[PDB]
């Protein structure tokens, strides 16, 4: 992103991340062995801080731009779970897929009453 | 009338214990009106309120089946 050329402008960058939820899951797997106390449903007490530390770097500044697409996993089909609920506030466009539409043979199974954009 | 069969057809007929029958037919009119009014009341009360009340609130529970709190 922050790369320039002599008499040459910058370049646009596309970034693709697959299942950013596994990052928080791996953080969960080692929290107890580090000596912390659990919170919520067995989650680490530093979920939001360590999500935000990574999320604030994926951005576009005055010098260069980044377009990113991420896939977010929803455990046990529960949108109320702390990880997706914390993740919801870091995005500009959110697409929500539902199993009820998928089981009816409709593809892509995008829920039109829960998808928003700025 | 004829020697083998006798039949008289009447649009409105009833046993004429008196020269008038309105005071007897009014009881049947009252019975019919009362039955109609009670039947309408029973149908309305049994269906319109009850089915709507049952169907009032069901989704706030279905939407939270997979919640773990």
């Amino acid at each position: 992103r922050d790369e320039k050329d002599e008499n040459g402008k910058g370049r646009d960058v596309l970034l693709f991340v697959d299942n950013i939820y596994r990052y928080t899951l791996a953080g969960t797997e080692v929290s107890a062995l580090l000596g912390r106390m659990p919170s919520a449903v067995g989650y680490q007490p530093t979920l939001a801080e360590e999500m935000g530390v990574l999320q604030e770097r994926i951005t576009s500044t005055k010098s260069g731009s980044i377009t990113s697409i991420q896939a977010v996993y929803v455990p046990a089909d529960d949108l109320t779970d702390p990880s997706p609920a914390t993740t919801f506030a870091h995005l500009d466009a959110t697409v929500v897929l539902s199993r009820d539409i998928a089981s009816s043979g409709i593809y892509p199974a995008i829920d039109p009453l829960d998808s928003t954009s700025r | 009338v004829q020697p083998h069969v006798v039949t008289v057809l009447a649009d409105t007929a009833i046993r004429a214990d008196n020269l008038d029958e309105a005071a007897i037919l009014e009881a049947r009119k009252n019975a019919e009106q009362l039955l109609a009014n009670q039947k309408s009341d029973l149908d309305s009360a049994a269906a319109l309120a009850a089915l709507a009340e049952t169907a009032a609130q069901l989704e706030t529970i279905r939407k939270i089946k997979n919640r773990a709190q």
